[PDB]
């Protein structure tokens, strides 16, 4: 899963 | 005692110094641009203006914004390229949340699909909006595509069936919409089909480029799945491959080799696949130091592909060099199939796009809001 920031 | 390691960083800045110092020898083109906001997404539009008897051509990019306020935009930018040129924002369109991914529809590149933090996929026709965004702050998509419960990133237009759009989501599903017969006037469209074979976040989805019924998906369950829309069972793909030792974040079909594709993974490898025998991985490309998030084949060269991710590098690979001999000192810099390491970014790379009209030009964008348009030195891809 991507995480933003 | 945890942020001390994040304070290197010092290592990043030192490697950046070295990189900038050597760009004359490694590049034929390097353009660097700090965008107003970071873009999570980048894709060259297919069109190119070559003005009358001038030494440059005008190219365009689909970009987005990633800001934590309520003024996000889908962006169209223009890029003057020569035949170490400027970069201008041509259109901004109000967008609901940050733009996770933006992709133009091959059969009509005025049509852009975007992935949003709300689970919706939005469709815009950027010719139907003013060049300046709506100061009311309101988002007015031409279509609102419903079907997901969570955001995602995977987005793919069928190049052989106009308006057939796939999307991959953190809700473990893949949604297929068919907007071909729908007038783009703001309607909400429900998903025609929802594929549920994955058991974890679906990271990416991609249509085959020749077979209109075939597509592939990759997910946090470590699987590559090959689907066929002709099948009645939407819970079980045609093929399932244990593709990696960790999450699979991206895949890409070779546009010249109809049996060949590549996947990129949190196991830090790019895997090469042959649809005719998915039990056996053809090759593992191994030099990234962290999780890979994007992989893309060259639009001009069937043996060339590139990968990017959280190690802030963009690797260019040449599969024709697999097995080549290298001098033991030359064998230290990496495998023979590693053609080039782009080290221009000092933060995680979020997306990149091969320019479809100028061979070897790449646009890459990173989390610090840097956008780079660059081309490795011609002598590197001519040895």
């Amino acid at each position: 899963k991507r995480r933003k920031l | 005692a945890a942020f001390d390691d994040a304070v290197e960083e010092r290592v990043i800045n030192e490697e950046y110094k070295i990189w900038k110092k050597n760009t004359p020898f490694l590049y034929d083109l390097v353009m660097t641009h700090a965008l107003e906001w970071p873009s999570l997404t980048a894709q060259w539009l297919p069109d190119v203006t070559r003005p009358e008897g001038k030494d440059f051509s005008i190219h365009r990019l689909v970009l987005g914004t990633h800001t934590s306020d309520e003024q996000n935009h889908l962006v169209i930018a223009s890029v003057q390229l020569p035949n170490y040129g400027k970069i201008e924002i041509e259109i901004k369109i109000n967008h609901e949340g940050e733009v996770n991914r933006a992709r133009y529809m091959p059969q009509n590149p005025c049509i852009i699909a975007t992935k949003t933090p709300s689970s919706d996929v939005l469709v815009f026709d950027y010719t139907k909006h003013p060049s300046k965004p709506d100061p009311s702050g309101e988002c007015n998509p031409d279509l609102r595509l419903r079907g997901h419960q969570k955001e995602g990133y995977g987005l793919s237009w069928n190049p052989n069936l106009s308006g057939h759009l796939l999307s991959a989501s953190d809700d473990h599903t893949i949604c297929l919409w068919d907007i071909s017969a729908v007038p783009k006037e703001g309607k909400v469209v429900d998903a025609k089909t929802i594929f549920t074979g994955h058991t974890a976040v679906v990271e990416d989805v991609s249509w085959h480029l020749l077979h209109e019924s075939l597509f592939g998906s990759v997910a946090d369950d470590q699987k590559l799945m090959i689907w066929d829309t002709r099948s009645n069972n939407t819970s079980k793909p045609s093929h399932s491959v244990d593709a990696h030792t960790a999450e699979v974040n991206c895949l890409s079909f070779n546009p010249y080799s109809e049996f060949i594709l590549a996947t990129g993974s949190a196991d830090k490898t790019v895997a090469l696949w042959d649809l005719r025998n998915l039990k056996l991985k053809l090759h593992s490309f191994e030099s990234h130091k962290d999780e890979i998030f994007q992989v893309q084949w060259s639009p001009h060269n069937e043996t060339i592909l590139a990968s990017s991710g959280t190690d802030r590098r963009l690797n260019v690979w040449d599969l024709s060099k697999i097995g080549e001999e290298q001098s033991p000192e030359d064998a230290e810099d990496g495998p023979p199939e590693l053609l080039f390491i782009h080290g221009g970014h000092t933060a995680k790379i979020s997306d990149f796009s091969w320019n479809p009209n100028e061979p070897w030009v790449i646009c890459s964008v990173s989390e610090d809001n840097i956008m780079q348009v660059w081309q490795m030195a011609e002598n590197i891809y001519n040895d």
